[PDB]
């Protein structure tokens, strides 16, 4: 029964300041 | 000098015939795009100056005008995916993949950097960054006997870069890509910066949220040990990939899950139980739920380590999405577990906070907790103490809540408590 699934406020992304 | 230059004198520098004006106006749009509050970058792009930067890219000769250049399209590939697409577009990708070789440090890092943005815009530009031949050269930059010889922002990038070529599904990464990144990868997430370990991290729990044969090829390398030391970390930026990762290993075979279990990491529950950040406890949750999936052996092992209360617990007070999860711990555990462990269960304590738990307007875990009464239930049968079970559920309230049922708007709700009040409640 297995269930399966540098600007801040930024993971996939990030713009360089 | 480069400070806040209109885009009509960026692209008029840009347009000289002049590499030094050229230059300096590829400093000034670098500097617009960098600026903390609304980057122009659609402006730029309608300005056309995007296939100008790439081909500063190119001029080898005035290293820093390729710097400027990747950095002002680093940034673009930071926007949106269609500024992202016309920064590839423009043909950035085979220009940065050759940048990667310069013998400029920080122009190499400038070009992982916006390889990063450029893979981390989803599954096809990934893929395409890979088939432009970016891995080789990425991993040649980190093929040192020791990292800490690197840059600590160097290092950073490449491994946030290298996260993002392991991020995505429909498709996941080539399976080729994954093989040659997963050892450089494990050789990061033993390092000992904060961030090249967090991000690490997430590379590994990205790599293992797929089908058993992802799983198996980063548990093949060694790393659940190390996983779990990172699950007992103070950091949340890394515990929190750590037990993504440990999470998404016990979604596959039990053996794969016996690995987790093996390193240790059962041991670190009664903390992630308890988290006060929701999330880690919500993933604590659904981790312990599939390990409950498992065999009886590693059920016992949950209880072994004194496990149990702690779901009990989450059961009784917990952000409602947590709780669903440990109601569905609990529907596994009861559904696979021996009845020595499903009466254990009972002494803990289960059935008051799973029958307060019956009183929510959310029809799965309604299911969810049914099947683990009935499962309980059965247990009790096989042991003649089916009564007293009886007794308990209506003296917690739980008659009372399974009867309201009967008259719910689900045909599995409605049956399912109907079979109870008729089977154990007659």
């Amino acid at each position: 029964l297995k269930r399966k699934r540098d600007k801040e406020e930024v993971q996939r992304k990030r713009r360089k300041a | 000098g480069t400070v806040n230059w209109s885009v009509e004198d960026i692209v008029k520098g840009i347009n000289s015939n002049n590499l030094e004006s050229q230059l300096q106006a590829t400093q000034a749009a670098r500097k617009l795009l960098s600026r903390e509050k609304q980057p122009p970058i659609d402006n730029i792009i309608r300005a056309g100056l995007i296939p100008k930067f790439v081909s500063f890219l190119g001029k080898t000769d005035c290293s820093p005008i390729q710097f400027e250049s990747a950095w002002a399209l680093t940034n673009i590939a930071s926007g949106t995916s269609e500024q992202t697409k016309a920064v590839v577009d423009g043909g950035a990708i085979p220009a940065f993949i050759s940048l990667l070789a310069s013998p400029h440090a920080h122009i190499s890092e400038q070009a992982v950097w916006a390889l990063g943005n450029i893979a981390g815009d989803g599954s096809a530009f990934r893929d395409l960054v890979i088939k432009h031949g970016a891995i080789d050269p990425l991993l040649a930059l980190l093929a040192v006997p020791d990292l800490s010889t690197l840059a600590c922002g160097y290092l950073r990038n490449l491994t946030w870069t290298l996260s993002n070529l392991c991020r995505n599904k429909n498709p996941a990464p080539p399976l080729d890509a994954v093989e040659q990144i997963l050892p450089t990868l494990v050789r990061l997430l033993h390092h000992n910066d904060p961030e090249v370990l967090a991000d690490s991290c997430w590379a590994i729990s990205y790599l293992t949220d797929g089908p058993n044969e992802r799983i198996e090829m980063v548990v093949k390398k060694g790393v659940v040990p190390q996983l779990v030391k990172l699950l007992g970390a103070t950091e949340l930026p890394i515990v929190t990939p750590a037990l993504r990762a440990i999470g998404n290993i016990v979604t596959g075979t039990d053996e794969q899950t016996q690995k987790v279990i093996d390193a240790g990491a059962l041991a670190v529950f009664p903390s992630l139980l308890t988290n006060p950040k929701t999330n880690i406890q919500k993933e604590a949750t659904w981790t312990m739920s599939n390990i409950t999936a498992g065999r009886q052996d590693q059920i016992q092992q949950v209880v072994n380590h004194g496990l149990v209360p702690f779901l009990v617990g989450v059961l009784s007070k917990a952000d409602f999405k947590t709780q669903k999860e440990a109601a569905w711990a609990i529907t596994n555990y009861t559904s696979g577990g021996t009845v020595e462990q499903i009466v254990y269960l009972v002494h803990c304590g289960i059935i008051e906070p799973l029958m307060n738990l019956l009183s929510a307007k959310d029809t799965k875990i309604i299911q969810v907790i049914l099947d683990a009464i009935s499962n309980i239930f059965q247990a009790a049968e096989k042991l003649g103490e089916t009564e007293k079970l009886s007794i308990m559920i209506e003296e917690c309230g739980g008659l009372d809540k399974i009867e309201a049922l009967q008259r719910h708007e689900n045909e599995s709700v409605y049956k399912a408590s109907l079979n109870l009040i008729e089977k154990y409640f007659s």
